[PDB]
């Protein structure tokens, strides 16, 4: 009995010991690489700048939160929300003198929270089809929950990543096959639903920084507003010296406000040879390039126009995006000329929104989502122009 | 010039497919192939940028309101003015083609028989109506719909030419998957929505 | 000349000494029937029947006139047939020494013999199923011709024999052969070899090509890829040294020359070395006594490309010069897919193993991980040397779009080819068998 | 009776052909304005295909496109009249697809198909029922849209917005491109399992 | 004031682009008649003018191409080599055409669009094509759901035709009752039991159907088919009985028949391999006419096996001829396999399915099965279950000859 | 026969010309009021009257609202068909327009109609305040509002936005009836008669005379509301016009 649970035994069977599979024709010995460690390596690549990111939201709460409340208010405020108190119960302390470990302990509540929905919630989905379509569960869910969690903003209600974790897997990817079979991001899909759905969850001054009460504006929005001398920490009134970005001490999503963590994660993976460093490239010299051309042509009224090309990568989630999200080598192009194109054509795009499109502060997802459509036709490109030179004999 | 933006606004930021939901059905139905959905889009650029000046002017010469005789406006004889001369027009130019350019009608003049009062040609051209248009912006409003679209289709030619590997649960194979695609398109597409 | 950058040569313990021994006695020889493309026998043998040295056995219906002779003289114990009566192998027992002779020329006028007598010799002989049109790697038809014959004179597949060593002893066989091979071919023979000096033949008909790098710059296919691109059109044949030397030998012998130089490698060979037997030689007498204890899987020719050898299809095959023992990887490892990969070879580097460079490894027949879809990571790319697009042609492999397949190069690859990529596979994709039926699609359709 | 209800889910115009796609994925937003197309359409196809069929026999067969498309513009324009007349905020909301009814390809393919080679009273049926199974799926995608994009049917408030001191947080991507495509989409897919004949190999 | 100004206005545009077209049409499309070479003879090339498809044009031409789904290119039976013009090939073609053939320039009549001038290679078989009115010498029952129709052509002439080819026989408007049909006593038992004879069938339209003759070519001057009536199924009672079935169940005695061919592709390979014919209903017309004609005009001494599959003893006939032939050739067998015998046949021979005894008493021994050619016809569960087995077997698809009537 | 299709494709494009310009010209008349309803029920529930009903709509526009036009360079009231006064289509002539500099348009609007349209509503035979059509760039379409100024010149009665493409809930809530009913008792101008409305961001303290309170995570489409009102009290705008009114 319970044959319907199979597909699901099996992978925890075959997540637990490896299969004792035997090469049946073909190269009898194969690869010592497969999508379970592939999976897992990019799961862990981006542990640093989860890890970080829980730090830097527990920081930016508790700054904010001291810089707003004080006395019998702030234990009142203390006393209204499960996160901080939570937070008390657990040894940490709500005060401005907070070491790292309570700020670490406040960003693991508003993360694993939402963490662990979007993994329950993607991987009903995910194992749903496959039981129903008599398939095996694959390791891409990993990469996509962790991912997805990663890009939302730590105040973003449990329901709101439930859904938008449902569009991502379901829509953009089991409808197409699942894992491998897609064409476009399940992560950035998703989160583009949140973009356009909920707005005002996923957007604003309210929602990128935990302390309730508290309206400030990012980087890029104040930047926007009024350039780089109006980079200011309301919370702790210092303004945001190219080095807290790069650092990650920002307000912003979880995990993407560290391109430190993210480069170090970016190497490894690319080192390993995991994430296509040429789709890295693109992306750097299409965001490099398209920064210079409207750093010449200048604007008087647009200060995003005077922004240099190191803040931009430093700003949003710039790095996160081109790192682990532009290198998801499925959406991406399959060829190495594809994959150039296809990253200038991102980098291009998300300078391209943050500049001259005033709705959106940040344009990484809607350049990747975009670069995910034309991706193919990259591809075709390429193989149109060697089926030219097939034709020829290749001059011979 | 603002020419160039309104070139800009009629491919990426006004794109007559995603954007406008026009050309949908030949849209989602040849779009299995990209070197049919490239012919297509051929088709569609040079119709919408030879109907679009010719609509334009028949608007601002004859059915413009007190254009003729004061106190007198054609405005009701619009949808139709327009739809009989995108027809002909499609249909001149399929046999031109195929009587002094066999090849350029087997490359364009095969995909106008879809084309022939399709729902993309007049959409442009009563949005051109709908809002004031020189013949000079008329022609690159044309043009750049045309290319919007050309642009639309092949890449959604390209994106089902790569889902070709795809494995699209029964029901949703074919018509359904590709409706969820056109969304994932249009979904993408939103990043100039802003601009 | 001709220098390859992209491969990957698989570092397996376990490499042949080089020196040419005597092979254990044969007592059995076989024929086996799927080793060829395309192949539907028309049996012209019973069990019992007794068969001289280069006697008829079956005949091909899709490839009228093409002789598959016997390489021993004896008889005939069993004909082998699995699923739908496919003709497994055809096996005899050696005895005696009746051979059928043919027709003996000497070395000075190999080269203006005219092509039809070549051809109906090496047709009447059964040497003509040692060429491969690339096309469809098929044993060309008898009024067939073709423009480019490719010598494979180069070995670089793991664990495989050095062809300088067995051609310095042959090297009046070799240089008959290329001048056979010369006067046969309507246009030029293309000896690839490595930068070693090998036997050069004087006709102006033979070049010398000479290709340096990985495992791939030794295959037939990249050869022609990068000397005499092949299409539906353009068809060139190809041939492995030893069948040069065969050939050589029929032409200056009148007999057929069924002996070969093997390769016996493996990890788990005590004493691997190039041994001396015949042409579809029993691998269990083989590989008697000269193994270590336990489960072991014996192939026929490269472990990238190879046929198992047991049960029936445990013999030599036509078109393999190596056998490879490997151990059966049947142990589960806990979260072994997760482990710091010190002894783990892959092309990426996502272990250990990479970073200790000049290791040989112990590998074995173990898949190291489950059936998954395609995701490519650049692995194609890094292991394909050709003028290709590897992601998207594999794409189409897997999706069965022979045209699209065709369209970017199918036609141009043999099952051989693409082992290199099934081996990177993170999905554990078997794409020789992909292409071998988008390739039977292809001809059955055409 | 049978003919009337075989375009609504065995032969639907949006679901197994691709005709009238455009209109769907933009009046929808509203059930008002799809409910008025698809009358609208209802209207349009079955009295171009009883006049065509009236004149099925005597066409010139050169401007073929021409002859059949003044009678549709025609009556387009006397219901754009109607519609500007009568519930003009309808026909504001409607903003240009009330003229590109023209163009819809439900109207063309069952004035060529049926309204050519039939009896006016059949054909004058066979487009009121394809007008019928196009108006059931402009119902279906404009009904789960406005009541997941405003918490409204009809414009009765249903579900309490927070706006509006209520519970419900509406949906902004209901009233965007891609909400149409992905209802239209998945009804596609409940059809075609629900009617596994329809399955396209 | 207004209305008359828009009326005139819109007639004025509407006339300007119908007359534009109709200026254009005129100027550009060239109304002469398009001709087309048949085999390259002048006196066969056909003068058409623009407009229809192929099919029609050669139709009206002395030379007729066989055609059974019409224009709707389905069936593939009127493939014409088109070495010049036509265009490409479209994807419906395809279907039905192999690329090899798309090479050589196979394509259907029915569905090229004849537009410009064109060059076609038809063969003598389908530029030979001639007509009969032959007169119905008897069309007594053989079995349940089977009758011989016996034709004597006109003088006596012979269709000049090839064992195991098929000929076209066309119907004009007609209603006719299964009442009136005249079925023996013997073989209405399973009409009484079903009442198949409340059955009517009405056709207002002249049709055309293929049927197999039941002759081989020394047969002269008569045609013998073996039809079979395509009675609604037992699910769908209510449905249309077939057509032409009842047609030819309905002729009697003197009653004329318009034939035309001689037509075929389902012909015996010139070779020494032994040679299987496996047949079930009205599978045996085809089938008789192969080994008569290997054995009467031929004269081959290859080994042959007939395996016929029926269901009792009354569904069998023509047991003397092949009974007959068996006794005066040793290189030729026969066998009946009955799969549901009755207690008044008092059989003791082969029972079940015609595979299964095929397989069991022949294939299953035989040392080289894949060598036979297989000639085989009879219903479509019967078909495949025989190819499933012989597949099974080893034996490649082009040994394996299926006469497919489409049942 | 080409006669035949030439005439009847003429006979067809009578019969169907006939209907289609009939029912053109019968229903003109009707389209007028029909268009015209729309902006009338706008009024009146800016004016703060309440009316349900075609006819009770007409009546009581006719009653009680009295349009007229108005010179914005002069603010001084001029004579036309303000009831048939078309400021979106003056706007776009440049007789009857005037082209905006970058530093001037500070509502980016491309042109401003040298006369535009006010409506008086009038208690009893005075007027008792004035509807001025307001419109501005947001951040996705122009906002066309109606803003009801009493007669002191200073004092906001009310505000309406009656056209606005915004998104629903984050710049939609201009429709919302509580921001809205956020304006009523605001004074536009400040003690040296200079433009004094302005929208907080994160909502205006209590009492505030100027202060409303912006839309909740929308700070584009409320500084687009904030530039409209700007622009339009400025001395380009309505400034001139409300002075007069202040003194009469
Ligand atoms: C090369 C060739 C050779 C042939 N040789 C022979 C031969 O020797 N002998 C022979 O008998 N036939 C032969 N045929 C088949 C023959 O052409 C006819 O297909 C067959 O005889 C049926 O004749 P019919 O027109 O009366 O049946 P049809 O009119 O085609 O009827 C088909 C069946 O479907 C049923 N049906 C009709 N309408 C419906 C409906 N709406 N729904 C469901 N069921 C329906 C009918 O009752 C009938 O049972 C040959 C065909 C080919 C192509
Ligand atoms: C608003 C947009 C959402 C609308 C939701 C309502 C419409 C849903 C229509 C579902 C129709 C399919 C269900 C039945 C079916 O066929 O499911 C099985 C399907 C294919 O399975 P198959 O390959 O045929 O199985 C072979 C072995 N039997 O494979 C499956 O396992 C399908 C499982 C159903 C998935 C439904 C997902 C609904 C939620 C997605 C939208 C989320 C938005 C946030
Ligand atoms: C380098 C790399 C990056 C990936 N990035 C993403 C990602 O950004 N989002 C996601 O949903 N899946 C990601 N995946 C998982 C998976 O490849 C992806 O979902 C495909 O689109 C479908 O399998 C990634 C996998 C790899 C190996
Ligand atoms: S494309 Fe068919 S309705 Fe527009
Ligand atoms: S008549 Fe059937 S294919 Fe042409």
């Amino acid at each position: 009995k319970h044959e319907k649970w199979f597909a699901l035994y099996e992978a925890a069977a075959t997540l637990f010991y490896t299969p004792g599979l035997v090469t049946k024709r073909s190269s009898h010995v194969r690869d010592s690489v497969d999508l379970k460690r592939i999976m897992i390596m990019v799961w862990l690549a981006v542990f640093p700048a989860m890890f970080w990111g829980m730090y830097n939201a527990g920081g930016q709460a508790i700054a904010a939160l001291n810089h707003l409340y004080s006395g019998d208010q702030l234990a009142a405020i203390v006393a209204g929300n499960w996160h901080y108190w939570l937070t008390e119960m657990l040894g940490g302390t709500m005060s401005s003198d907070a070491g790292w470990g309570s700020k670490m302990l406040l960003g693991a509540t508003y993360f694993l929270p939402i963490y662990a929905t979007v993994f329950i919630v993607g991987g009903f989905w995910e194992v749903l089809f496959c039981m129903v379509r008599k398939h095996e569960v694959n390791e891409g869910f990993f990469v996509t929950s962790i991912l997805f969690a990663l890009i939302v903003p730590p105040t973003l209600p449990l329901w709101q990543a439930a859904l938008g974790i449902t569009f991502g897997v379901v829509v953009a990817k089991e409808v197409f096959g699942g894992t491998g079979r897609n064409f476009l991001n399940p992560a950035l899909a998703g989160r583009a639903f949140l973009f356009f759905a909920y707005p005002a969850q996923i957007s604003g001054d309210l929602v990128w920084t935990a302390a309730d009460g508290y309206s400030g504006a990012t980087a890029l929005s104040q930047w926007a507003q009024g350039g780089a001398g109006a980079l200011i920490n309301n919370a702790t009134g210092q303004t945001i010296t190219w080095m807290d970005a790069f650092i990650g001490n920002i307000p912003g999503s979880i995990g993407e406000v560290s391109t430190l963590a993210l480069m170090i994660g970016a190497a490894f993976i690319v080192y390993m040879g995991i994430a296509s460093w040429r789709i890295i490239g693109g992306v750097m010299i299409g965001m490099i390039l398209l920064s210079t051309l409207f750093n010449v042509i200048g604007s008087d009224t647009n200060a995003m126009f005077n922004m240099p090309w190191h803040w931009h990568l430093v700003l949003g989630g710039f790095a996160f995006g081109m790192f682990f999200m532009a290198t998801d080598p499925v959406s991406a192009s399959f060829t190495n000329s594809g994959k150039w194109a296809y990253g200038i054509l991102i980098g291009v795009m998300c300078v391209l929104i943050r500049v001259v499109n005033p709705a959106y502060p940040e344009g990484m997802m809607l350049a990747i989502l975009f670069a995910n459509l034309f991706a193919p036709l990259f591809d075709h490109v390429v193989v149109e122009r060697n089926i030219k030179r097939r034709l020829a004999r290749y001059g011979k | 010039e603002h020419y160039i933006s309104l070139l800009v606004k009629s491919i990426f930021i006004e794109n007559m497919a995603l954007s406008f939901f026009l050309g949908m059905c030949t849209f989602l139905a040849v779009s299995k192939k990209v070197k049919t959905s490239f012919g297509l889009g051929i088709a569609v650029i040079v119709v919408l940028t030879i109907s679009v000046p010719v609509n334009n002017l028949v608007y601002n010469l004859v059915l413009k309101p007190d254009a003729l005789v004061e106190g007198v406006d054609l405005s009701f004889l619009n949808f139709i003015t327009f739809i009989g001369v995108i027809a002909a027009l499609v249909q001149i130019l399929e046999m031109i083609l195929d009587r002094f350019f066999p090849p350029l009608y087997n490359a364009l003049g095969i995909f106008l028989p879809l084309i022939t009062v399709n729902c993309a040609i007049f959409g442009g051209v009563s949005f051109m109506v709908q809002r004031d248009y020189s013949f000079a912006e008329s022609v690159v409003y044309g043009f750049g719909s045309g290319v919007g679209w050309m642009l639309a289709i092949v890449a959604l030619a390209g994106i089902r030419e790569k889902m070709k590997y795809s494995d699209v649960p029964p029901g949703l194979r074919g018509l359904g998957i590709t409706f969820i695609t056109a969304g994932l398109m249009a979904l993408g597409f939103m990043s100039f929505s802003g601009v | 000349m001709i220098t390859i950058k992209k491969g990957l040569d698989l570092p397996i313990a376990g490499t042949p000494s080089q020196v040419i021994s005597d092979g254990k006695a044969i007592k059995k020889v076989a024929l086996l029937g799927e080793e060829y493309v395309g192949m539907r026998p028309t049996m012209h043998v019973r069990v019992g029947d007794e068969v001289k040295k280069a006697q008829i056995l079956f005949e091909d219906k899709k490839n009228p006139g093409v002789k598959f002779t016997s390489p021993v003289s004896g008889k005939v114990v069993e004909i082998n047939r699995g699923a739908k009566r496919v003709l497994q192998s055809v096996v005899i027992e050696v005895a005696g020494d009746d051979q059928v002779t043919f027709d003996k020329f000497e070395a000075n006028q190999l080269a203006s013999l005219n092509r039809d007598a070549i051809k109906t010799q090496l047709v009447e002989s059964g040497l003509w199923t040692a060429f491969r049109t690339r096309p469809f790697s098929k044993v060309p038809a008898i009024d067939s011709t073709s423009e480019a014959i490719f010598v494979t004179a180069m070995d670089t597949n793991p664990l495989a024999a050095e062809p300088t060593v067995v051609i310095n002893e042959q090297s009046e066989a070799f240089v008959a052969g290329l001048d056979v091979l010369s006067a046969l071919t309507t246009g030029k023979v293309y000896v690839c070899k490595k930068g070693t000096s090998l036997p050069r033949s004087q006709q102006p008909n033979v070049e010398e090509h000479v290709f340096d790098g990985p495992h791939p710059a030794g295959l037939a296919g990249t050869h022609m890829h990068f000397l005499y691109p092949v299409s539906a059109d353009h068809v060139a044949w190809s041939i492995n040294y030893q069948d040069v030397i065969a050939v050589g030998q029929l032409f200056l012998t009148g007999e057929l020359y069924t002996q070969r130089v093997v390769s016996l490698a493996g990890p788990v060979v005590n004493k691997p070395r190039l041994v001396r037997t015949v042409m579809g030689a029993s691998l269990e007498q083989l590989v008697d006594s000269e193994i270590m204890p336990g489960e072991v899987r014996i192939i026929s020719g490269s472990v990238l490309s190879g046929t198992k050898a047991t049960g029936p299809h445990a013999y030599l095959g036509r078109y393999h010069l190596q056998v490879s023992v490997l151990r059966e990887g049947r142990d589960k490892e806990l979260f072994g897919w997760a482990m710091p990969g010190k002894n783990k070879f892959s092309v990426t580097r996502s272990f250990l193993g990479h970073l200790f460079k000049g290791q040989v490894y112990n590998m074995t027949t173990t898949t190291n991980g489950s059936d998954r879809s395609m995701v490519p990571i650049g692995n194609y790319e890094k292991v394909m040397p050709l003028d290709m697009e590897p992601t998207l042609l594999l794409r189409d492999l897997c999706a069965g779009d022979s045209d699209s397949a065709v369209r970017l190069g199918a036609l141009e690859l043999d099952e051989e080819d693409l082992a290199l990529c099934t081996f990177v596979c993170p999905g554990k994709y078997e794409y020789g068998q992909l292409l071998r039926e988008c390739l039977d699609k292809i001809e059955k359709e055409g | 009776k049978k003919s009337v209800l075989a375009p609504v889910l065995d032969n639907n115009p949006i679901a197994l052909q691709v005709l009238g796609v455009c209109s769907a994925l933009a009046v929808t937003t509203k059930l008002e304005t799809a409910f008025v197309m698809t009358l609208a359409v209802m209207f349009v196809t079955a009295l171009s295909n009883f006049f065509v069929s009236l004149i099925r026999n005597h066409i010139p067969n050169s401007v073929r496109i021409i002859v059949q498309m003044a009678i549709i513009a025609s009556l387009v324009i006397v219901v754009d009249q109607i519609l500007k007349a009568y519930l003009y905020d309808i026909s504001k909301q409607l903003s240009v697809f009330v003229g590109l009814i023209i163009t819809n390809c439900i109207v063309m393919g069952r004035a060529e198909a049926f309204a050519m080679k039939s009896e006016p009273i059949p054909s004058f049926i066979d487009g009121i029922g394809n007008g019928l199974g196009y108006g059931f799926v402009l119902m279906t995608v404009g009904f789960f849209r406005e009541l997941l994009g405003s918490g409204k049917l009809f414009g009765l408030e249903v579900l309490p917005l927070i706006s509006n001191g209520g519970w419900y947080q509406p949906n902004g991507l209901m009233l965007l491109a891609p909400s149409a495509f992905f209802l239209i989409g998945f009804m596609i897919w409940a059809i075609r399992t629900f009617k596994p004949e329809q399955v396209e190999a | 004031s207004t209305i008359i100004f828009g009326v005139v206005m819109f007639t004025l545009i509407i006339l300007a682009l119908v007359l534009v077209i109709l200026f254009a049409k005129s100027k550009l499309v060239p109304t002469g008649d398009i001709t087309i070479s048949i085999n390259g003879d002048p006196e066969k090339a056909i003068v058409t003018q623009p407009g229809g498809k192929l099919l029609t044009a050669l139709a009206g031409a002395g030379v007729f191409v066989s055609s059974a789904c019409g224009g709707g290119g389905s069936c593939g039976q009127c493939r014409v080599k088109i070495k010049s013009g036509g265009g490409d090939i479209l994807p419906t073609e395809l279907d039905h055409i192999s690329k090899g053939e798309a090479r050589e320039g196979e394509r259907l009549a029915c569905q090229v669009a004849v537009k410009a001038d064109m060059d076609l290679e038809l063969p003598e078989e389908i530029f030979g094509v001639k007509k009969w009115e032959c007169t119905v010498i008897s069309n007594d029952n053989k079995a349940t759901f089977i009758k011989e129709l016996k034709l004597a052509i006109p003088d006596g002439e012979s269709v000049p035709f090839r064992a195991g080819g098929y000929i076209q026989i066309e119907a004009p408007a007609h209603h006719v009752k299964y009442a009136d049909f005249d079925v023996p006593e013997k073989y209405r038992g399973d009409w009484d039991k079903f009442n198949l004879f409340r059955y009517e069938s009405k056709v207002d339209e002249p049709i055309i159907r293929a049927y197999s003759m039941a002759n081989y070519p020394e047969e002269f001057g008569i045609i013998m088919l073996n039809v079979r009536i395509a009675t609604p199924p037992p699910n769908n009672p209510n449905v249309p009985p077939g057509q032409m079935s009842s047609y030819i169940w309905s002729l009697k005695a003197g009653d004329k028949c318009t034939i035309s061919g001689p037509f075929g592709e389902f012909f015996a390979k010139d070779t020494d391999a032994e040679m299987v014919f496996i047949g079930g209903g009205a599978g045996m017309a085809p089938m008789r006419s192969h080994i008569f004609d290997q054995l009467k005009r031929l004269k081959s001494k290859r080994k042959m096996s007939y395996w016929y599959g029926a269901r009792s003893k009354r569904e069998m006939f023509y047991v003397e001829d092949f009974d007959g032939l068996a006794a005066e050739n040793d290189n030729f067998v026969w066998h009946c396999a009955l799969s549901d015998p009755q207690p008044e046949d008092n059989w003791t021979g082969y029972t079940g399915f015609i595979h299964n005894v095929l397989y069991e008493n022949y294939l299953k021994d035989h040392e080289a099965p894949e060598d036979c050619e297989y000639y085989m016809c009879g219903p479509p569960m019967m078909n495949a279950a025989v190819i499933n087995m012989l597949k099974n077997l080893g034996v490649e698809e082009e040994n394996i000859l299926l006469d497919d009537f489409g049942g | 026969s080409i006669k035949k299709t030439l005439f009847v494709v003429i006979a067809l494009s009578l019969v169907c010309s006939i209907i289609v310009s009939a029912a053109a010209v019968g229903l003109r008349d009707k389209q007028k009021e029909n268009a015209a309803l729309d902006k009338q029920s706008k009024i009146l529930q800016v004016a703060g009257i309440e009316a349900k009903g075609s006819k009770q709509i007409v009546e009581l526009f006719n009653k009680s609202i009295e349009p007229r036009l108005v010179d914005f360079n002069t603010g001084d009231f001029v004579e036309g068909d303000a009831a048939n006064y078309d400021q979106r289509k003056a706007a776009k002539e440049a007789s009857e327009s005037i082209k905006l500099t970058a530093e001037q348009d500070k509502a980016k609007i491309q042109r401003r109609a040298n006369v535009g349209v006010v409506y008086l509503v009038k208690d009893g035979d005075k007027t008792s305040k004035v509807i001025l059509p307001v419109h501005g760039n947001g951040l996705w379409s122009m906002m066309y509002a109606f803003v009801a100024v009493e007669t002191d010149g200073n004092t906001v009665s009310g505000l309406t936005y009656y056209e606005q493409g915004e998104t629903p809930g984050l710049g939609g809530e201009v429709e919302n009836p509580a921001w809205r009913a956020q304006w009523v008792g605001k004074k536009l101008f400040d003690e040296n008669h200079k433009p004094a409305i302005k929208i907080v961001k994160g909502g205006a303290p209590q009492g505030s005379e100027h202060g409303v309170d912006g839309l909740s995570g929308a700070t584009l489409t409320s500084n687009g509301v904030q530039n409209t009102f700007d622009f339009w009290l400025g001395d380009m705008g309505f400034g001139p016009f409300l002075t007069k009114v202040r003194d009469g």
